[PDB]
């Protein structure tokens, strides 16, 4: 058994030299094109440094308002991230929180702001106890809540989280978020995921269940600080594109045996479509009631 | 209608230019084409009956190196006397501000004068011989900024290079030299080295009647 | 102490106040869509909607067409009051004009306003639009309002 | 006259070497003899004193001046320089680090006053004086705290020596 | 009544950098969702007023070639008409106005 320190410290470890491996990949600089295809600035093109620049880049070609206000980046159709270094010429499209469709824009959003509910799960139990992860299920955003599944020890099989104990985990994504962590992206082989994710069952399923689905078997791990998760899709570019965030309630699933899968529950809201004390409140006690998938 | 005019030490063109054989960097009409030479060669000794082509090339390549490595120490006056004035602004002007580290390495093969043409003497009375030398060399070259941060090159890397270098010399003046005057990239050239900074090239900035039709 | 005065000191006087009025009530009636400075516009904002309700009252209405005939300094206009605008807010109670704010002139600064009978044959103004209806904060209160639904 | 600010756009600074700094880019730009007054101006350009380029543009473009016209043509201008003959990479990563205004040559005009009196009027006239510099705009200096005042008060009660003795 | 003494540059300073007299910054800019120059989110968008603004001048333009003259309203509704687009049922006695373009986009 790796201590708890030693398993982060490995799994950087592991995401860095990944990551050195295809910067290394390509030493040499290449020059993309890419093509400004969005409604503003239309038909601009940009000039990139192949897998380095990013479309965070391009915005800062574009003006720090494109910057501050894209949320995802609609590369070639598929939506990509922020972060995201660029891998052939390419259209892009920047997507922000407020246009006609921002589906895919709630979608990164909820599940980063699960990425970061499952964080602070997993370093603000005690040491003696133990805390896996399971999955983050994908939740409609008229649901109400995103949700992290997480099997907690058997110690603690009878024990429910105080009021107090619930706003200690809003205080810790709080403290996420005033950190301001970018949201690093790394496409990678299932055998690398699965070398990093080696001590924990339930992320080799899901690890495997993701390199199934895709040919090449390359999964999407993103890392905030010092956590890596796996992810179902693309994520916002910072912490701080939240505001309002909330661990609302810890629910218990149905069938207790073999395991308990407690499945905590929160709820987010951005800068830029924050909501008054009343409505917030609201929004709060729709979140505190449970999430079915 | 003064009776001083401009006394031009240069022309601002080639003369008949040599247009660079398709695979002769990828391989590692003649008689006109070294006709056309030898009865120009015998122009320009006759203006000068010291002139070996042979003996041209050492010269050429001597011009080169000393004329590049000015514009790393910017001395200006020693480029005035081994290039011309067509060649001065298009060899200076992007360099006014920057830092220029240019290096010769070694040379691939041997530099071959494969060109001599001239011109006639109606040409204010001057009359100019141009001649094409290729070379093919390898040379380092960093070209930094303002502010001393690198934006094109390596600064040890040697990279092979192929240049139609045309040098002139104006055979009426007394005291002429051969000079550097332009130098011919092929249209089938090999794509250059990228640079190392991204670029917006801008869409069209539209006035509000207008609209984008693309 | 102004407290409970309605209306603005404008113009020369009184009657001129009417006046400057009048001729932006008569520019708007002739072109449907005018632009002035702002508190112009909402002094006579109120008077374009009185027209239209007179205009409904109709043309053998000699009040009305008295009413039309100080207003309309025109003249051309009365017959378009009665057989064109009137007509098109037949159905409407009385919402007839909009008022919205123009950036600000470049000779003195002004605040500016374009002010249009709606209808209109006129290319659209840039009008403000609410958020959509599929942005994230409007996502989570149907949810509210769904799960209130069937709640209750 | 003097015009210094301009010949400082042309300082070339030795090559760097490989393990330091990048060195940001500083570029100088000005615009003389504006009709208009020093006094204003100054409002305008201690206005934009430490923005970003892109929300010092926003500001001048809906600010009612006169001068912030001419400013927005100034720093547009400037951005272009910047971004054309300094190597600036990214045209929206630059703030401004010096916004001053100085006095123009002026004219002095009669003002014809009643009796049999003058006034000598002024056309005046002004500069106007940006240094970009390459980078996010820097973080604003944070407010004294608590802690900090008191740090700094026991600093001085244990700085106290005794006074006119040995 | 005149000044008594000189008003030092310290005084005159404190008076003209007093915070009251200094420029307040503004919120209220906003990116334009559909031109993308900047906007004030109370005010219209000023790129897409004068665009607006030029195309309805140029059919008021128009509108006066076929009006011919001063005093001359319609008694008629009126209706623009592109390039390509023939009158609707629905636009039928309705002063057609002509306009050699095509219809833009914003328009409907
Ligand atoms: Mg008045
Ligand atoms: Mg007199
Ligand atoms: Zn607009």
């Amino acid at each position: 058994q790796l201590s708890p320190t030693e398993l982060t410290e490995m799994r950087n470890d592991l995401f860095n030299k990944e990551k050195a491996r295809q910067l290394s990949l390509t030493p040499r600089t290449e020059k993309i094109e890419v093509k400004h295809v969005g409604k503003t600035d239309p038909g601009t093109v940009f000039v990139m440094n192949k897998n380095i620049s990013t479309p965070y880049s391009c915005a800062m070609h574009l003006s720090e308002w494109y910057c501050r206000k894209s949320i995802l980046a609609l590369v070639d159709g598929q939506p990509w991230d922020m972060y995201k270094p660029l891998t052939k010429s390419c259209e892009i499209k920047f997507l922000t929180f407020k246009d006609c469709d921002p589906g895919e824009v709630n979608k990164a959003y909820w599940r980063s702001c699960a990425m970061m509910m499952g964080c602070v799960i997993e370093r603000a139990f005690k040491d003696e106890y133990m805390v896996n992860l399971v999955r983050a299920p994908e939740v409609p955003v008229i649901s109400g809540a995103f949700c992290y599944d997480v099997v907690l020890d058997s110690k603690l099989d009878e024990w429910m989280p105080t009021k107090e104990n619930l706003r200690s985990f809003t205080k810790d994504a709080h403290a996420l978020i005033y950190k301001d962590l970018p949201f690093e992206t790394l496409e990678v082989e299932a055998k690398v995921a699965l070398e990093i994710f080696q001590h924990s069952k339930y992320k080799v399923d899901f690890i495997e269940e993701k390199a199934s689905q895709n040919p090449e078997r390359i999964v999407k791990l993103h890392r905030i600080g010092d956590f890596i998760d796996v992810s179902e899709g693309p994520l916002i570019p910072r912490t701080s594109i939240c505001f309002q965030y909330e661990v609302s309630a810890v629910h218990n699933l149905q069938p207790t045996q073999p395991s308990l899968i407690r499945r905590f529950q929160g709820v987010s809201l951005p800068v830029h479509l924050r909501a008054h004390f009343t409505i917030w409140d609201k929004l709060l006690e729709r979140s505190r009631k449970m999430v079915t998938e | 209608k003064s009776d001083r005019s401009i006394h031009l030490a240069c022309t601002a063109g080639i003369f008949d230019a040599y247009v660079p054989p398709e695979g002769d960097a990828r391989i590692s009409e003649r008689m006109k084409k070294t006709m056309a030479s030898q009865v120009s060669i015998r122009r320009i000794k006759d203006y000068d009956a010291n002139f070996k082509i042979k003996d041209f090339p050492e010269k050429a390549k001597d011009i080169f190196i000393e004329a590049h490595l000015c514009l790393n120490n910017s001395d200006h006056d020693r480029l005035h006397t081994l290039v011309t004035e067509h060649c001065f602004p298009d060899m200076t002007w992007d360099i006014k501000y920057k830092t220029v580290r240019w290096s010769f390495v070694e040379s691939l093969e041997p530099s071959h004068v494969v060109q001599v043409r001239c011109s006639s003497m109606m040409n204010q009375g001057n009359v100019y011989g141009q001649i094409t030398v290729r070379m093919h060399t390898r040379q380092t070259l960093a070209i930094y900024d303002r502010f001393g941060r690198l934006m094109y090159g390596q600064e040890d890397v040697p990279k092979d290079v192929l240049e139609y270098v045309v040098f002139e010399k104006q055979l009426t003046n007394p005291y002429g030299s051969w000079r550097m005057h332009t130098k011919i990239v092929p249209p089938w050239a090999p794509p250059k080295q990228p640079i190392l900074k991204t670029v917006m090239i801008p869409g069209p900035q539209l006035k509000p009647e207008e609209e984008y039709e693309e | 102490i102004s407290h409970g005065r309605v209306f603005r000191r404008m113009g020369l006087g009184p009657e001129s106040r009417i006046h400057l009025l009048r001729n932006l009530l008569t520019g708007l009636v002739r072109h449907e869509r005018i632009e002035a400075p702002w508190a112009r516009v909402d002094e006579m904002r109120g008077y374009a909607e009185k027209l239209i309700d007179y205009g409904k009252l109709g043309d053998t209405n000699e009040r009305a067409m008295r009413m039309a005939d100080f207003w309309l300094t025109e003249k051309d206009l009365i017959p378009k009051l009665f057989q064109v605008l009137a007509p098109r807010y037949k159905d409407q109670t009385g919402g007839y004009t909009r008022m919205l704010q123009i950036p600000n002139r470049s000779l003195d600064r002004a605040k500016m306003a374009v002010i249009e009978y709606k209808g209109n044959c006129l290319p659209p103004l840039p009008l403000p639009r609410r958020d959509s209806h599929l942005t994230l904060l409007n996502q989570l209160l149907q949810g509210l309002r769904q799960d209130l639904r069937q709640s209750q | 006259i003097s015009r210094k600010w301009e010949k400082k756009n042309k300082i070339v600074y030795p090559p760097q070497l490989p393990g330091e700094p990048r060195r940001p880019a500083e570029i100088y730009h000005c615009r003389r003899q504006i009709k208009y007054s020093k006094d204003k101006m100054w409002y305008l350009a201690k206005l934009i004193r430490g923005m970003s380029i892109d929300q010092a543009l926003a500001q001048l473009e809906f600010n009612d001046k006169k001068g912030a016209k001419i400013i927005k043509e100034v720093l547009l201008e400037a951005q272009d320089m910047a971004v054309r003959d300094h190597n600036v990479e990214f045209r929206s990563n630059l703030y401004i680090a010096e916004s001053t205004s100085g006095r123009g040559q002026c004219l002095k005009r009669i003002r014809y006053h009643g009796r049999g009196r003058f006034g000598i009027m002024e056309k005046v006239y002004c500069h106007y004086f940006v240094k970009l510099v390459e980078g996010p705009p820097p973080p604003p200096e944070p407010p004294k705290t608590a802690v900090a005042h008191a740090k700094e008060y026991i600093q001085q009660l244990r700085s106290r020596t005794i006074v006119h003795t040995l | 009544a005149a000044p008594k003494n000189r008003r030092t540059i310290e005084v005159n300073r404190c008076r003209r950098r007093n915070p009251q007299k200094l420029i307040k910054v503004k919120n209220n800019i906003d990116v334009c969702p559909e031109c993308g120059h900047l906007k004030q989110k109370h005010v219209l968008c000023a790129y897409c007023y004068e665009k607006v603004c030029k195309e309805t001048a140029e059919i008021r333009r128009q509108i006066g070639k076929q009006e011919g003259g001063p005093f001359k309203a319609p008694t008629i509704e009126t209706v623009v008409l592109y390039t390509g687009e023939t009158p609707s049922e629905q636009d039928q006695g309705k002063r057609i106005i002509e306009r050699d373009r095509k219809r833009p986009s914003w328009f409907t």
